[PDB]
């Protein structure tokens, strides 16, 4: 007998692999959960909905963060139809040394990777002009997070 | 009749064969530390961690990174035998976290009767041991890979 | 864990009953549980905090009487070679730890070579054991502050003393450029006491504990 | 282990029991068919879910039925 | 049957060779089964996990590592030589169950001895429906 | 700094964050995920 | 004498928590100093930049950046 | 039948061992060009596995006219020759240079036929019974599973096993007749010119079938240019039989990830429409068989894939050479 | 892939100025193939060529590991449990029965993934690979260009 499936006690009695797959598998599956009622159920799916909202907040937050870090946003604000946009740096070791040189895009200096999803184009849309706001922008979403 | 299997019993799965009934086999394997059960599992375990990380230096110097920089290969292939030690070390003693958080209730039962009570090994503090023994084997037998390619009359 | 706590109001944590002396209840991430590790854990604080005192009181009688810096004093001129200084040093160290290490393992005391425990005076008295860890605690702090402000004022103790003294309202931690750090940091530290007592107050009956990798804690969770 | 279940549908042909290797199913007197029998599991925690038995089975609907689920050690048909 | 029977140890096996599929560590840590049947003569009959062997005039024991292997072997022998076998189960502390022959006349007959078990009276499809056994711990199958 | 006190990280932070996310986190989830299903009752 | 010299190297860590302690203190050393100081003293080609390279991108015209 | 866990067990080492070594090779061949470090690849190049045992075969039959087969005016071929001959300006055959991607393929090969005996050898050997189901011969040969028991002993029968094999066999046929192609076209075949001959394509086998992607871009998109550009011409014909075997390809996944039940309760959906305004027929439609809609899958899927290369090949062999 | 494959043709040559291109072979699934398929891939696979590599070497190893994981995909979506079932077996017997090996033993009981988690597992396989392939092909190829 395990505890892993602390949710289901029949899948601790299994001896085999199975175990751990059926459990990561049912790990929110609330309703089929052993000695678990109606409320709970409600009670843990609220928490759950607050979790992925913690997760969404956080996940925009590095989007921010990151693009105040190591893109370019004051030159694509200077010149959008030719600068392109970054995401992220690129820190590889398993890089080689042409590798390095190919990703160095958007005049940056170190490998860089160019952003294809939009934040550009809407955080220059809605005012957002120096990365000090962006910055401000990603502390503010940590702390909502 | 050479094919047939071990105590005329065929019930069993494994069976004995030319490969394991021949006596240099059996005498090999008796003696290897791994099945020297009259030896504490650290010893066997800085033996065995020796042997292996000795064994593991070769690859990362020959075919790493940097195998073409002169005097560096040595260096960044031994210490990466180090760490895959260290990892190695670090499996063991989940390992034996986990297979030895019960006790065994029954014995080996060696050809011929004699049993010893209890293999050593087969225990969680035993097997603890036992991979601090292979760690520091490992550790040893990775450092003294990398002083034999400091001193050297041919190639590394 | 004694009546005088790391915050005052503070719960005890349920391994930190206070059977062993300097107990303040401060265990938030709760490193060590188990008693061996707790006792090995209280000799490696008393071994860093007393190279910490050695070490500070070095640092303010080195400045003391104008030797130079000490994070610049590794690049100075000095008689034998640092190669075998540091293989006589392994040397004597081989030798000096592990009769330590065996003394702790026969006896537990902090003693020194074969002298365990190395008190030739004899003040062996628990109050020495609490005034000695509350000291070493406090060159531990002072250690970490020398290294602060050996790295971003670049001047030693004496000198950052004095430019407290020479004004106190401008020449701080906070105007600095690891100030907001500290501000934000103390402030993190100020609001820390007060999401631990909600935690208490909100979890009534609840174990409530702390469940990390580097404890076994979360096997009664589960 | 699984769960094997016998409703009232059956009409006791007794090839149910015949169909399962693993002697799960038992035939015991009964009164509510002409043969005057009825499938019965005893010993169910043996059953793997093969469900040989409602291929054997000749009523609309099945007479015998099994439900998978908790597996176990026997259940899975595991000889290691 | 009439008096439950206790296997013996004393009976021989068949001649068979090794074979490579058979008794696993399972046998050890776990229970394992035994099969035992009474031949008149020497025939030959294939081992559910392995090839070929000849069986002793007499008693006989084959220790196998799962009932379906005993029953499947059981089967054989009553398809081939109406030999009506019995198998038990070996545990890992040593103690031996009865599982083929409870009352003695197999599965198939009644004797008028045995309980009903696992039997709903009611029909294959007037189970309610999970919304009515929600949150109880039942299925519906098991009511 | 002009208002960098929504603080800069070092350029440098890449090389010592990028391999903790990437092989020493990784390994703290492989042991105690081990040690987890491997913990009977 | 040969047993005695590796029974006190595994007595300081012969049990698994201090061989769990042991092996995760040199793991983060080793990769704290990897990049912070084991690259650009091995030269790793990650940490060296390129001199003029790739700064132009479209092959079908546009010439971003 | 007594040993068989041991043979399967070896052969699924070997199997497993021939696999990364002959795959895990590629990967990292296209992971070091992808990292911009062509001096790490396993190519000719950088460090090499010369096939040292097929060129010293290739020598002693070059050498054998000369003394162990005095008789013989020259080889026995020209695989191993020294000479190019040529009828009509297009080279008829010429000594064939092995090198490290020779290997590779020639490993891979090794790698797929192993695998694919072992799927064959393991259904001919578990035919009659295994440690899963002792009973497996009562069963017959061919039968769909013995029920969801077990975990699910799906495709257990031998007859399931060969319908494994029918794919494993046309993954290593049709890597093999790839290899065949390119090595054909960048190294033997092509048109003789005075200085010097130039082959059909421009020896990208020995710097480009390396790499996974190499051997994509190099082979089946640097060929097939002409199969897609064959419309309005004589091989359009080529080009419809490539689509429409792309399309009885991509049908056969239909039968070959679903299963019966669901398909068998849309024809009771279908018989219900049908009996609606009374055109039932007599005969009850029913699903296809699970081991029927397995040999429909592996037969549509063969057909579209067979189809597929030989359109290729041809069109690729017509419009060029 | 239907809708995106339009979206991104239409696009493709509404950027490049020849509309014209889409609206006489967007028609026939050949000139589909060829002018969707084929000539925008040409960018993309050039990503490490033997000459040397360019910034699109990340999106051709993206579209290969998306292949790759797709092939995966199939591998759990055609074969079915059962036979890998007797293969384990036949590898627990390889295990138990093998000398300095069979010390080291599972405390959980290798068996072969079940119907429905195969299931699971091949469409997820499927999927990411699915995504995986056709985001390198659509950024390479309307990053090579524009
Ligand atoms: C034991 C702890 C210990 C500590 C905290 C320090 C502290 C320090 N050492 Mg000293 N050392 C230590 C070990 C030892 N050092 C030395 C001898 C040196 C050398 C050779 C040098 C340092 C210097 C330095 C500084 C490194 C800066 C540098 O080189 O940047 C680049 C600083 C961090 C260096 C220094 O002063 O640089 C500013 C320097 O040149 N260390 C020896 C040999 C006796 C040591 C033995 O314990
Ligand atoms: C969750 C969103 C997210 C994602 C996917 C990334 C992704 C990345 N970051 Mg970033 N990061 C984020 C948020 C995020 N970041 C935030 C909010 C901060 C500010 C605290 C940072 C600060 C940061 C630094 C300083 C560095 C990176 C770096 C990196 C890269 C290497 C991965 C790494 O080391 O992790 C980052 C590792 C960290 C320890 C920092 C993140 C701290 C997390 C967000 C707090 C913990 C929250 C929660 C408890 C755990 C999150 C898991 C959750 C998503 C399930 C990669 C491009 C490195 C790089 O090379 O830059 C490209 C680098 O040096 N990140
Ligand atoms: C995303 C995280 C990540 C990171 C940061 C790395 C980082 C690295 N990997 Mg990669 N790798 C990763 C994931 C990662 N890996 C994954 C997921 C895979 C599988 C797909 C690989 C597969 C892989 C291969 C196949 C190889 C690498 C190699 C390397 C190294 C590049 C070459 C180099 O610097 O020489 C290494 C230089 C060093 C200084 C590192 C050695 C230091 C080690 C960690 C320990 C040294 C301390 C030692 C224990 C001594 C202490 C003793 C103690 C008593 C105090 C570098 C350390 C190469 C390598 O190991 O080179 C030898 C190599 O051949 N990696
Ligand atoms: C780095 C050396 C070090 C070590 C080994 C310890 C160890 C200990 N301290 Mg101590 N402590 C230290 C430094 C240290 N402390 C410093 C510098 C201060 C001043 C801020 C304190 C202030 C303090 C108080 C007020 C109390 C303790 C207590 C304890 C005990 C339980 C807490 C625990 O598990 O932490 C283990 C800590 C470590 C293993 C080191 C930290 C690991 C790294 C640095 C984290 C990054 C334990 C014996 C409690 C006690 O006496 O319980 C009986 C208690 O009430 N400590
Ligand atoms: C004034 C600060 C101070 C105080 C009150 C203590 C207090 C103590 N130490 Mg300690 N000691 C200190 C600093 C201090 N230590 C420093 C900085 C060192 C390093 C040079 C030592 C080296 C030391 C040794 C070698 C030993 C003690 C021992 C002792 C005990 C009695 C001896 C005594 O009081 O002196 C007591 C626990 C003895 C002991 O084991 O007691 C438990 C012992 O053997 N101390
Ligand atoms: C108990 C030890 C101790 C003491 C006596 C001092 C005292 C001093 N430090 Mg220092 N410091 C400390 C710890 C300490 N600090 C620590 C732990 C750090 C972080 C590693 C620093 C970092 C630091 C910097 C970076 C600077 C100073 C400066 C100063 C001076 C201005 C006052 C100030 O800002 O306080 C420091 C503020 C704190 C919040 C630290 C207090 C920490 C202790 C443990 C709390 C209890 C204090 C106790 C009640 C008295 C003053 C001489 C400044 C200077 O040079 O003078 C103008 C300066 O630039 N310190
Ligand atoms: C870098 C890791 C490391 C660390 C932290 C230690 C630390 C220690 N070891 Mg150790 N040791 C190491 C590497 C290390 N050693 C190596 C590489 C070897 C060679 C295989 C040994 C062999 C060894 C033996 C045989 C003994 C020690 C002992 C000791 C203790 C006294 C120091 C001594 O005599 O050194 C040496 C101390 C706890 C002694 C001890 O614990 O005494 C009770 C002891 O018996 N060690
Ligand atoms: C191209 C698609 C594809 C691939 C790659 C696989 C892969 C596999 N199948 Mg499968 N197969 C497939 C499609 C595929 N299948 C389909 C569609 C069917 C249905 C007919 C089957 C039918 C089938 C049968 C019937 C059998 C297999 C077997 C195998 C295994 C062969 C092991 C081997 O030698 O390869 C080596 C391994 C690989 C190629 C996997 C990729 C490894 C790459 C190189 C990375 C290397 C490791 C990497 C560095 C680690 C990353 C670490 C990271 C997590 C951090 C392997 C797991 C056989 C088996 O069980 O083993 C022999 C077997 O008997 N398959
Ligand atoms: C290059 C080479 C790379 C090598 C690998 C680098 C990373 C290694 C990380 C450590 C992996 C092992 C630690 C996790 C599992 C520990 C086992 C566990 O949960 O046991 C409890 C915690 O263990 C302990 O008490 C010991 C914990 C081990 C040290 C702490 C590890 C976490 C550090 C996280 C750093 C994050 C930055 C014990 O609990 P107990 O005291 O009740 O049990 C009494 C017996 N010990
Ligand atoms: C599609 C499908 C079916 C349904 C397919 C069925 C019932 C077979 C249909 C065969 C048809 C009726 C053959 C004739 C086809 C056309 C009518 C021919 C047209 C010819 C023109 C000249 C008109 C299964 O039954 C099945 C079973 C098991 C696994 C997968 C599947 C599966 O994928
Ligand atoms: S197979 Fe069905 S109907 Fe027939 S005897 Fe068994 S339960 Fe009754
Ligand atoms: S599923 Fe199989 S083992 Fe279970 S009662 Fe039915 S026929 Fe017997
Ligand atoms: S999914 Fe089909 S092949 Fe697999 S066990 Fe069920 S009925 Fe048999």
């Amino acid at each position: 007998t395990k505890l892993f499936p602390k949710f289901s006690q029949g899948l601790a009695q299994d001896p085999s692999t199975r175990r751990i797959w059926y459990g990561l598998a049912t790990a929110h599956d609330f309703e089929s959960h052993d000695g678990m009622t109606e409320e709970n159920l409600y009670q843990k799916i609220f928490a759950s909905h607050f979790g992925q909202l913690a997760i969404i907040f956080l996940w925009t937050s590095g989007n921010l963060f990151h693009v105040a870090w190591q893109g370019n946003f004051e030159q694509w604000v200077t010149d959008p139809i030719h600068v392109r946009p970054i995401a992220h740096a690129i820190w590889d070791p398993h890089f080689g040394q042409p590798a390095v040189e190919a990703f160095t895009r958007g005049g940056a200096s170190g490998p860089v990777n160019i952003a294809t999803s939009g934040v550009y184009q809407w955080w220059y849309t809605i005012g957002l002009r120096s990365n000090q706001e962006l910055y401000v922008s990603s502390v503010f979403l940590a702390l909502v997070s | 009749q050479v094919i047939q299997p071990i105590n005329g019993d065929p019930f069993v799965g494994m069976l004995e064969t030319p490969v394991t009934s021949a006596p240099i086999v059996a005498n090999y394997l008796s003696n290897l530390p791994a099945y020297r059960t009259g030896v504490a599992p650290n010893l066997r375990g800085v033996e065995i961690g020796l042997a292996h990380g000795f064994l593991l230096a070769g690859p990362f110097i020959k075919l790493g990174p940097l195998r073409d920089v002169p005097g560096t290969a040595e260096v960044v292939g031994c210490m990466s035998a180090a760490g895959l030690v260290l990892i190695l070390a670090l499996c063991l003693s989940l390992y034996g976290n986990a297979a030895f958080q019960n006790q065994p209730s029954m014995g080996k039962k060696t050809l011929s009767g004699r049993p010893l009570p209890q293999d050593p090994l087969m225990s969680e503090e035993g097997w603890a041991k036992f991979a601090a023994g292979f760690t520091v084997g490992g550790l040893s037998g990775v450092a003294w890979a990398y002083i034999l390619t400091q001193i050297l009359p041919y190639y590394s | 864990a004694g009546r005088e706590m790391w915050y005052p109001g503070a719960t005890p944590p349920p391994h930190l009953d206070g059977s062993m002396l300097g107990d303040y209840g401060f265990d938030p991430l709760r490193l060590g549980t188990n008693p061996d590790r707790l006792k090995w854990f209280r000799e490696a604080e008393l071994m860093n905090g007393r190279w910490a005192m050695a070490a500070v009181v070095g640092i303010l009688f080195t400045d003391l009487v104008g030797l130079p810096k000490w994070w610049e004093a590794g690049a100075q001129t000095y008689p034998i070679d640092n190669q075998t200084l540091l293989i006589i040093e392994i040397a004597v160290f081989s030798f000096l730890e592990s009769k330590r290490y065996e003394g702790y393992k026969k006896t537990g005391g902090t003693g020194f070579a074969f002298f365990f425990p190395f008190d030739p005076m004899g003040m062996r008295s628990q109050d020495k054991e609490l005034k000695e860890l509350k000291n070493g605690r406090l060159a531990m702090l002072a250690f970490l502050g020398f290294a602060s402000t050996a790295a971003v004022n670049g001047q030693g103790p004496i000198e950052s003393l004095q430019t407290h003294l020479a004004d106190p309202a401008h020449n701080n931690i906070f105007t600095s450029s690891v100030g907001k750090e500290s501000c934000v940091f103390v402030a993190v530290l100020s609001i820390l006491p007060m999401l631990i007592e909600a935690n208490k107050a909100l979890g009534k009956g609840q174990e409530s504990v702390p469940l990390f990798p580097w404890n076994e804690e979360w096997e009664k969770v589960a | 282990a699984h769960v094997v279940k016998i409703y009232d549908t059956c009409i006791g042909c007794t090839q149910c029991v015949r169909a399962c290797p693993l002697d799960v199913l038992e035939m015991v007197p009964w009164d509510g068919c002409k043969a005057a029998q009825m499938a019965s599991s005893p010993r169910t925690e043996d059953c793997v879910g093969c469900k040989r038995c409602e291929t054997a089975c000749p009523t609309d609907f099945l007479s015998v039925r099994v439900y998978l689920g908790n597996e176990s050690t026997r259940s899975l048909g595991l000889a290691y | 049957p009439w008096k439950q029977p206790e296997l013996d140890p004393d009976t021989p096996s068949p001649i068979f060779g090794g074979s490579t599929g058979g008794l696993l560590r399972k046998a050890q840590v776990e229970e394992f089964y035994v099969t035992t049947w009474e031949s008149p003569k020497e025939q030959i009959f294939e081992m559910p996990t392995g090839g070929a062997a000849i069986m002793r005039k007499g008693p006989n024991l084959l220790k196998l590592a799962r009932k379906e292997h005993c029953l499947a072997l059981t089967t054989q022998l009553r398809t081939k030589f109406r030999m009506s076998p019995c198998f038990y189960r070996v545990y890992a502390d040593g103690k031996v169950e009865y599982l083929h022959p409870k009352d003695g006349v197999y599965p198939e007959k009644v004797n008028a001895g045995r309980v009903g078990v696992n039997q709903n009276m009611r029909s294959i499809g007037k189970n309610v429906d999970p919304i009515k056994v929600k949150f109880t711990g039942s299925e519906p199958f098991e009511i | 700094a002009t208002e960098g006190y929504p603080f800069v990280p070092p350029d440098w932070a890449p090389a010592l964050f990028v391999p903790l996310t990437g092989l020493v986190l990784p390994a703290v989830g492989m042991a105690w995920a081990f040690t987890y299903i491997q913990k009977e009752r | 004498l040969q047993e005695e010299f590796f029974q006190r190297a595994t007595d300081a860590v012969s049990r698994r928590e201090a061989l769990n302690g042991f092996v995760a203190l040199t793991g983060v050393a080793s990769i704290a100093l990897f990049g912070l100081k084991g690259a650009s003293t091995l030269e790793l080609p990650i940490t060296k930049g390129p001199r003029m390279e790739k700064t132009e991108n479209g092959k079908g015209g546009i010439l971003r950046s | 039948i007594r040993h068989r866990d041991a043979i399967i067990s070896h052969l699924n080492w070997v199997s497993i061992f021939l696999g990364f070594h002959s795959f895990g090779l590629y990967i990292h061949n296209d992971t070091m060009s992808a990292l911009g470090r062509p001096q790490d690849m396993f190519s000719d190049t950088a460090i090499q596995l010369q096939p040292v045992f097929a060129q010293w075969i290739q020598n002693t039959h070059f050498t054998a006219p000369q003394l162990t087969a005095p008789n013989a005016l020259a080889a026995t071929s020209l695989t191993w020759g020294g000479d190019v001959v040529a009828v009509g300006g297009k080279v008829a055959m010429m000594p064939i240079a092995l090198g490290t991607s020779d290997f590779l393929v020639h490993h891979i090969h090794a790698f797929t036929i192993h695998v694919t005996v072992l799927i064959l050898l393991k259904g001919v050997l578990f035919a009659r019974s295994s440690r899963l189901i002792p009973d497996k011969a009562n069963l017959g040969f061919r039968f769909p599973c013995d029920g969801p028991g077990r975990g699910g002993t799906c495709q257990v029968s031998a007859w399931d096993h060969v319908f494994l094999g029918l794919f494993w066999m046309y993954n290593s046929l049709s890597i093999v007749i790839f290899h065949f192609s390119w090595k054909m076209q960048s190294d033997v075949w092509g048109t003789v010119t005075d200085s010097g001959v130039s082959h059909i394509t421009g020896g990208n086998f020995a710097q480009s079938a390396n790499t996974i992607n190499g051997w994509l871009r190099d082979f089946l998109w640097a060929q097939s240019s002409q199969v897609i550009q064959s419309y309005g011409s004589a091989l359009s014909a080529y080009g419809l039989m490539f689509l429409g075997a792309h399309f009885v390809w991509a049908f056969s996944l239909m039968f070959l990830f679903s299963g019966r039940g669901y398909w068998q309760e849309l024809i009771e959906s279908i018989v219900w429409a049908h009996n609606k305004l009374r055109v039932a027929p007599s005969i009850q439609p029913r699903a296809l068989s699970i081991t029927q809609g397995r040999a429909v899958g592996v037969a549509h899927y063969l057909l579209g894939g067979i189809a597929t290369t030989w359109s290729f090949f041809l069109a690729r062999i017509i419009a060029v050479g | 892939g239907w809708v995106t494959f339009y979206w991104h043709w239409k696009h493709l040559t509404l950027w490049q100025g020849n509309v014209s291109q889409f609206d006489e072979s967007s028609t026939y699934l050949m000139g589909w193939l060829r002018d969707y398929l084929w000539l925008n891939s040409s960018q993309l696979i050039n990503g490490y060529n033997p000459f040397g590599m360019n910034s699109l070497s990340v999106w051709a190893w993206t579209f290969l590991f998306g292949h790759l994981v797709y092939a995966t995909g199939f591998m759990f979506l055609i074969s079915w449990r059962g036979y890998w079932q007797e293969l384990i077996e036949t590898l627990v017997w390889a295990h138990e029965k093998t000398p300095l090996a069979n010390l080291v033993y599972w405390k959980d009981k290798p068996v072969a993934l079940s119907i429905v988690q195969a299931r699971l597992v091949g469409l997820a396989h499927f999927s990411v690979g699915y995504i995986f392939t056709y985001a390198a092909f659509l950024i390479a190829s309307t990053a090579g260009r524009f």
